């Protein structure tokens, strides 16, 4: 029990710790800065020919 | 009249145009290339050209039609194949032996060299007829053996001159009626607007099944005559594998391929199987030809014929269902057809809603859609016919974000989605349970009570199995198996039963080419009562490990149950399941004593 | 005095044959004489066929109509164009329930037109909100998953969110065809004093399931409470602008001036949003955010603000929006802005509907914000606060104990985990699971549900009051 | 027949009429009825003659887009000369062992093409019904693509590949190791049975220019291949009409003088570029990621120039190069691209750095054709069942890495512990092949026979019984 303990709170701390808390930046990165700035882009572009 | 003022692309803007009215053909250049009215500013007329639009020259005539894109209707529309602006590829190839379409050719649609036995109706002189009727009776093929003329919809009168039984072409006069003072005289075919759907007395419920023959589709997520259907364009499954089940099998009596958006050898492909595949529920060894028309559009034809190639497709699938027959349109791509779509808005500067494509995407996908439905034929006599579209997606991204299938999953009653999981690992048809549905399951209830009573049950509980299983190997591809109960084990083994048994099928083999809906709903008793037999057993403290061991004969039989060649007859083959339900019933009490 | 009207008067109209081209979807005229910006005119095509059209730009003798149905067809030449002179009033009276629309006011159930008491204008002016008044009393379903722990008062505007090929539309049917108000009295709430009305609009709706409404509302005696107005997927994208607007129209004629209490189910909101873009589109304005114009939280917030009980009035509007969420997420913008318009949600799962649980309502996310005010001595049962409670605790707990259900075992579950599953099991498939026909009204669903809570110990039914509990759960 | 009606000589008109220059266009007044594909020929100030290609016309306006850049053009003195007929390339079977610029000018220090006729650029499409669907497998020799992806003489498959990766090499691989699994060997020299080449070298570097043209030397395959050299310090708008020139050559041989022209059109990315920039510079509406709207066609007009004939025992093999300008086949060039070509070879930046060459990876490459050129009578009967069994255990082996990852080795099952192995000794042994290695579609099979071997023949799920039993222990 001591080892099977140990290997599942490791695993958790690093869901915890790495695994979620890298998933959530790359998550933030993709839609908060790519998919805005894709978006900007279609914006500039139709009103570019919208003018 | 018309003199081409601007030429941008397949666009072409031509003055002098101030009687033009929207969509009206027109033949633009000294070739007479076909193009339609897309905008008008005064006498200035916008032109999308339906042929390569090289070589025009800022002052040569265009002379408007006056006539919409129409498609022509009547003997001879079988066993053909056109392109979007329904031009006969075969009759184009022997005009002209060159291997390429000359431009501006105008070869009739149908041919005009056949002469059809011609029988007349029941109308007779003095009947006052209307759209829709049927004047008279022509044998087009073996199979439809009464290709049954109808008087054009919008078009009524006092009829003043029938022609008798005989041999005609398709341009000589057959019926001569009188309206109003204004005398109309009829042939063997008429011209209708592919964007206006053809019109009928009222639209029913269609409420019964059309059996595709994959066992996930038939069994889970059925279709019904005149339902409207998406599946993925990804080949291996559906793709191709469900529109030759549909044009083989399947109790349509035409079918209407529409090859829209489609690659030059994949074209190639459905142009030569299709001669080459026969039907058996004619009662003879029978081309599927004879019951087709297929609308060939190669990625390179321009964007405009890719776009009309839905709807004369369409069109001539409300023009067969007019008839009382139930015909089923394929459309090989709906996405390329939105492609098209999104071009076309592109080339004429409108605002774009999302990811580029047009504002009434989803409007011009529930005008297609919409013309489905079981109907009432307009005109006498009484019949019903059915219009089963079968609308494949091509997914962008193998996510459904884009545009089309969003648009397309507000309109379709059935949605056979794709599973990349079960594509990857070459698991066909591949067919997403979690995520595909059928609305037509409540509406086949009528149909199951009097065929298959517990059909309905039956695919329930799989779905049940199938999902609770699902939610169990989501959890143990973290945890692990080992702290499961026997009957979350139990739920596992015979979810992978049903996914690898049942849901999955070949397709390219003879036992399993068409899966009988009799041989179908056996099978989903068979695999339920596999996993009922086994859960009871379990309840009555059975190990699991020990009854599966002990019980792996019934197990493979349970998966043998898929090698039943369907050809055995229904009597035979449903004896054959009783007898596996019965042994399956016997071992599980043996076994669990 | 009502004979105030004065609406004999004759106003001649003026028709133009001065087309001046045709763009898309909208006809523009070079020399109308003075133009109203949403005027409704009717265009004559050369063939003779007559098609509406309203007015979407006026510049300078210069008028831009959007027309409904399409454009094609239109020549500059013979077509002519009849300006009305007023915008789209609709055709109100108190007999107007019984009767199907099409999506632009006119009846297709073959019956008459309208006979209006007054021709009411469409989206009409917004309420005062001095004039409004909180929610107050229970708008019942019978559906026990809405009933019991996801209570609808009178005035709450609760959307159901949802995806394709749930079944939305068949709940919809089923709380068009089983809701009422829910105490007892020694009248009937059929009368003429204490009356309730259903305006049912559906936008976008498909052939096969608008054919479903009007077979279900015309065979379950549902139809004589409502008003439906159907929108095939085929019609006009302006005539799905307007029909929600024709809906909620009638439903402020009958509650604020019948003094109804009035139930609004507007089904497919998605539908309706996809036919805003169209529209936003067609003016050339740039999309917004998800291809979605900019605009639409003031478009769905005027929608949806057309509804709560009023100071003066008797009557209330109730409105349940249905809308479909695309890919099944609540970051797209039209469930995003329903829910900040809108008190709470009621949502309808998929992995309930695969496991062949109906109505697939899952009650974990589904919230009713002003559930409180609908619930308590006087407003169905002194139980009904705690019950909901109890059952929603009792419902996580299972949940949970599902989850660990394949990680510790079962027997290494606490006895309240190992009492949860058979709870979660009985609860899922026997009161959650309510027949597509199956009227439960809100005392039958409560004490379903006390018979679910029967099974648990006195200790840990530790969220429902000592007195209730003491009182409801020992006999 | 010899009938030509070359002898009608046409003056030309020329206008000294520029009235502006916008990057790569220039845009003309006062001309006589333009037509619209027209080549002109417009005359700098210094005296050098630049060719360019009318793009859009109205009434007196022409629309002009220089193909060697608009550098030093000049309205005062400029003079275009409209020659009245579209682009035509002059075409002989002797262009093979020819070098060309992108604009069909000879680089080679030989003369000008001695016309046998002047074939139009992008010429008329083939019809359907005349076309015949490939299915006869070419042996590429690289056992990622002859075993699964297999290419049949007529498919247009291209090669996806990135910044960096050598796609370059695999093409000249397949270039120099082409051929038919069962061919027809009716004669001593294969003249019939070698594979023409005609590659087209778009605004790419001259090291890999250099290195085509030595791998063609080097196996003296360049008596059989054409040159279109369109380097990167080559003008950029030239860049439209070298594939055009390479597929309107490609059909002279393959469907007039009946050969087998494989077609290598090298950076497809970099001809959507000058798409793109001509697209801006006509202030177009931009599609996605701002290439034009009309991307898709053209791209296909390009492509869709591939397959066999009714009548003529010719056929035009696609193996396209395109760039993914990121690493990302949702990029709008390969996502169009795979629209209209048959499956495609996916060269995986992962697989490079593991050293692994070709660095093919099997998940996303794909031939849409693969199943109808393989089988009994055709390769082997192992063919398709070996190939979705490798593809089914690839796939399993990435998900069973992505867990090992998470959760570790221990924790993963037999199946993932299988799945590993074989996938490492499938991408370091089956994958991994010589740059000069030329493996025998049997040889590969053989060999993956030899890696499955690793499984137990009753989790050999996707292989038919028959074939299992019969190839299995054929060891």
């Amino acid at each position: 029990a001591f080892i099977i303990l140990d290997e599942v709170i490791k695993v958790t701390n690093r869901r915890v710790n790495a695994i979620e808390h890298v998933i959530i930046p790359r998550t933030e990165n993709t839609i908060a800065y790519i998919n805005s700035e894709l978006d900007e882009l279609d914006r500039e572009e139709f009103y570019r020919l919208k003018k | 009249y018309g003199a081409i003022y601007s030429v941008s692309g397949p666009v072409v803007i031509a003055e002098n145009m101030i009687g033009c009215a929207m969509y009206e053909l027109v033949k633009v250049g000294h070739d007479n290339l076909v193009g339609e009215v897309i905008r008008i500013d005064g006498d200035k007329a916008t032109i999308q050209v339906y042929e390569e639009t090289a070589g025009l020259t800022v002052g040569d005539p265009v002379l408007r039609t006056g006539k919409p894109l129409s498609v022509e209707l009547g003997p001879g529309l079988m066993e053909t194949i056109y392109d979007g602006i329904q031009r006969p590829l075969k009759a184009i190839k022997e005009e002209s032996q060159s291997i390429y379409i000359p431009r501006g050719i105008d070869t009739p649609a149908l041919d005009r060299t056949i002469k059809w036995q011609f029988t007349p109706g029941k109308f007779q002189v003095g009947d006052h007829i209307s759209g829709g009727d049927i004047y008279g009776s022509v044998f087009e093929n073996s199979l439809i053996s009464s290709h049954k003329i109808l008087l054009p919809p919008r078009s009524r009168g006092t009829i003043t001159w029938i022609a008798p039984a005989g041999e005609y072409t398709l341009d000589e006069k057959i019926l001569e009626v009188e309206f109003d003072g204004k005398k109309s005289d009829f042939t063997l075919y008429h011209t209708w607007p592919v964007r206006v759907p053809r019109p009928v007395t009222e639209k029913l419920s269609a409420d019964y099944p059309l059996l595709t023959g994959q066992r996930v589709l038939d069994a889970l997520f059925p279709c019904v005559q005149g339902g409207t259907t998406c599946i993925p364009g990804a080949f291996g499954c559906g793709k191709t594998v469900i529109s030759q089940s549909l044009s083989k099998y399947s109790n349509s009596d035409a079918i209407i391929y529409v090859g829209c958006g489609e690659r030059g050898n994949e074209m190639a492909e459905v142009l030569m199987e299709f001669p080459e595949l026969y039907t058996e529920m004619s009662g003879t060894k029978e081309p599927i030809m004879k019951r087709t028309t297929l609308v060939a559009n190669t990625s390179n034809m321009p964007v405009a014929a890719r776009e009309a190639s839905i709807y004369t497709g369409i069109t001539l699938a409300e023009y067969f269902r007019d008839q009382g027959k139930n015909v089923s349109m394929i459309a090989d791509s709906s996405s390329r057809w939105a492609e098209a779509l999104r071009e076309i808005s592109g080339r004429l500067g409108e605002m774009p809603a999302d990811q580029g494509f047009p504002a009434y995407l989803g409007a011009k996908l529930a005008s297609f859609y919409e013309r489905a439905g079981k109907a009432v034929a307009l005109g006498s006599p009484d019949r019903t016919g059915s219009v089963s579209i079968v609308a494949a997606v091509s997914p962008a991204g193998g996510d459904f974000s884009d545009p089309v299938t969003t648009a397309t999953l507000g309109i379709t009653q059935v949605f056979w989605g794709l599973d990349k999981k079960l594509a990857q690992r070459k698991h066909f048809p591949s067919i997403n349970t979690s995520v595909s549905y059928s609305k037509y399951t409540n509406v086949l209830n009528k149909f199951y009570d009097s065929n298959y009573p517990e059909f309905p049950v039956l695919r329930d509980r799989m779905k049940e199995i199938l999902s609770n299983a699902e939610e169990l190997e989501q959890v143990v591809q973290l945890v692990g198996k080992s702290a499961l109960s026997d009957s979350d084990k139990i739920t596992l083994d015979v979810a992978t039963l049903i996914k690898e048994d049942f849901l999955q099928q070949n397709g390219y083999s003879t036992y399993d080419a068409f899966c009988p809906i009799w041989k179908t709903f056996d099978m989903m008793r068979a695999f339920i009562s596999y996993h009922d037999e086994a859960q009871k057993a379990v309840a009555n403290g059975a190990n699991w490990s020990k009854l599966a061991d002990s019980t792996g004969d019934v197990k493979h039989a349970v998966s043998s149950s898929k090698f039943f060649e369907p050809s055995r007859g229904e009597k035979e083959v449903h004896g054959e399941f009783e007898k596996l339900l019965s042994t399956m019933q016997e071992r599980f009490a043996e076994s669990t004593d | 005095k009502k004979a105030v009207e004065q609406g004999f008067n004759v106003k001649p109209r003026l028709n133009y044959n001065t087309v001046s081209g045709v763009n898309g979807p909208l006809v523009i005229l070079e020399k109308v004489k003075f133009p109203r910006y949403n005027e409704i005119v009717n265009l004559t095509l050369p063939d003779g066929t007559v098609r509406q059209g309203q007015v979407l730009e006026i510049r300078g003798d210069r008028a831009i109509v959007q027309v409904f149905e399409g454009t094609s067809g239109i020549d500059v030449k013979k077509t002519t164009v009849e300006f009305t002179g007023e915008s789209l009033r609709i055709p109100v009276s108190e007999d107007m329930l019984g009767r199907i629309f099409d999506g632009s006011g006119r009846p297709i159930d073959n019956g008459p037109k309208v006979f209006a008491e007054d021709y009411l204008d469409i989206n009409g002016s917004p309420i005062n909100p001095y004039a409004r008044i909180y929610p107050e009393e229970m708008i019942s379903t019978g559906v026990s998953a809405i009933d019991t722990m996801n209570s609808i008062a009178r005035g709450q505007k609760i959307p159901i969110f949802s995806a394709s090929g749930l079944p939305h539309n068949e709940i919809a049917a089923q709380i068009c065809r089983q809701a009422g108000l829910v105490r007892p009295t020694k009248d009937v709430h059929d009368g003429h004093e204490e009356n309730f009305s259903i305006v049912f609009a559906a936008m976008g709706v498909n052939l096969e399931t608008a054919r479903f409404f009007k077979q279900d509302f015309e065979e379950n005696g549902s139809l004589e409470r409502t008003s439906l107005f159907l929108n095939l997927a085929n019609d006009p994208t302006i005539e799905r602008i307007i029909t929600p607007r024709l809906a909620l129209t009638t439903a402020e004629y009958l509650a604020y001036q019948t003094e109804r209490h009035v139930l609004t189910i507007l089904t497919d909101m998605s539908s309706y949003a996809d036919a805003l873009r169209e529209v936003s589109a067609a003016r050339e304005e740039v999309p917004g955010r998800r291809g979605y114009p900019g605009y639409m939280y003031t478009d769905l917030s005027t929608i949806y603000e057309r509804a709560g009980r009023v100071e003066g009035r008797n009557g209330s509007i109730t409105q349940i929006p249905i809308l479909t969420m695309p890919n099944d997420d609540i970051t797209h913008p039209i469930p995003d802005l329903t829910g900040y318009i809108t008190e709470g949600q009621i949502f309808v799962d998929r992995q309930l509907h695969n496991k062949g649980i109906y109505p697939p309502i899952n009650v974990l996310p589904s919230l009713s914000r002003l559930m409180k005010s609908a619930i308590g001595e006087g407003m169905t049962r002194k139980d009904h606060g705690d019950v909901s409670n109890q059952l929603y605790a009792k419902y996580a707990i299972g949940k949970d104990a599902a989850a660990m259900k394949a990680v510790v075992g079962e027997e290494a579950l606490s006895i309240e985990d190992k009492l949860s599953l058979e709870f979660l099991e009985k609860f899922e498939k026997t009161f959650i699971t309510q027949g597509a026909y199956e009227d439960r009204t809100v005392f039958e669903s409560l004490d379903q549900a006390w018979s679910l809570l029967r099974i648990y110990p006195k200790e840990m039914l530790n969220r429902i009051s000592p007195k209730i509990l003491d009182e409801f759960y020992d006999r």
